[PDB]
């Protein structure tokens, strides 16, 4: 139905809370995602050693025998 | 005489028109504090979008390396023939 | 542990940037 | 009078403070917007290297079933 | 308080401008919702894509290492 044509400030106000309520969700959502994202700096490093290891337990067992 | 009854009224439609005027006031005031929430908030995803940044860009380059590793050695597994 | 340190001394300010800003807002 | 006038000021600088509000009100929805822009483009590159990550955690767990050959010893 | 965003009490300049600015706050607002539901979709999917790479990235973990014992083990 037709546009809207009898308290355009209010009607502004509204449609300004709802954004706000949207955005109360994304700040939320940012910040599962922050620490999500810190599991991973954390285990990046934590696999980034995890090969840093099975390397050496090669070129040290290559350069053996085996 | 210089007015006296007419500068009588002359006031009780000012004291209206600065009613009619805080009035209007207080919804604009009212937009504004929303508006300054809904600021605050978009400045806050981008400074927060940003710091995971680094944190996706370390995260990058420590895989940059993680994998690479498990390559360089991928092969020295080779000697499961010698 | 000398990694595990930097791991955990980091969420911490990760943690006090969390709360500051969750609380900012009214979240739980 | 210093009734009346004083009455008039007020009606001026509340209408000044309401033409201050709308000024502050439409900054303030550029800035909201300047940082949506940014925020949706690191947002973008970031959910590339998201993905690159993945491919990398992929190619991890493929060079590795392999050295699964380790039925050796 | 419509029929215009502005209601002129006095008729000055000072609404007009008000007008103006009101036309555009608000013409300028259902834009920075558009973006909110964007990224605010895309948050959540980086981040259950983020949790893949977790669960993913932890098998590789019970590989570089407990394959890693057998390195240990045999050499």
């Amino acid at each position: 139905q037709p546009v809207q044509q009898s308290k355009r400030l209010q009607q502004t106000q509204a449609q300004v809370e709802e954004v706000v309520d949207i955005m109360r969700v994304n700040v939320d959502k940012v910040l599962e995602r922050d620490s999500k994202i810190s599991e991973l700096d954390d285990r990046a490093d934590a696999l980034q050693a995890g090969a840093s290891q099975f390397e050496a337990s090669a070129g040290k067992l290559k350069r053996k025998f085996w | 005489g210089k007015s006296a009854s007419g500068i009588i009224m002359e006031t009780q439609q000012a004291k209206q028109t600065l009613a009619d005027i805080e009035a209007r006031h207080a919804d604009i005031m009212k937009l504004e504090t929303s508006i300054r929430e809904l600021h605050d908030m978009f400045m806050d995803m981008a400074m927060l979008v940003e710091s995971q940044g680094e944190m996706i860009d370390r995260i990058e380059y420590n895989v940059e390396a993680a994998v690479d590793y498990i390559e360089t050695a991928k092969v020295d597994t080779k000697k499961a023939v010698k | 542990e000398r990694r595990k340190e930097k791991h955990r001394k980091m969420e911490e300010e990760r943690e006090e940037m969390r709360q500051t800003i969750r609380d900012k807002y009214g979240l739980k | 009078k210093t009734e009346l006038e004083e009455i008039q000021q007020q009606c001026n600088q509340v209408t000044d403070d309401s033409l201050e509000s709308t000024r502050r009100m439409l900054n303030m929805c550029e800035e909201s917007k300047e940082a949506g822009i940014r925020t949706l483009v690191m947002l973008d590159e970031q959910g590339e290297q998201l993905d690159r990550i993945e491919e990398g955690l992929d190619q991890i767990n493929q060079d590795m079933k392999d050295a699964e050959k380790n039925l050796e010893g | 308080p419509s029929s215009g965003y502005v209601t002129r009490i006095t008729n000055d300049a000072r609404e007009d401008d008000m007008e103006n600015n009101m036309k555009e706050v608000s013409s300028m607002i259902g834009n920075l919702r558009n973006m909110a539901i964007d990224m605010g979709n895309e948050i959540g999917s980086q981040n259950r894509q983020v949790d893949r790479i977790q669960q993913k990235a932890e098998s590789n973990e019970s590989r570089i290492d407990e394959a890693n014992k057998k390195a240990t083990k045999l050499l």
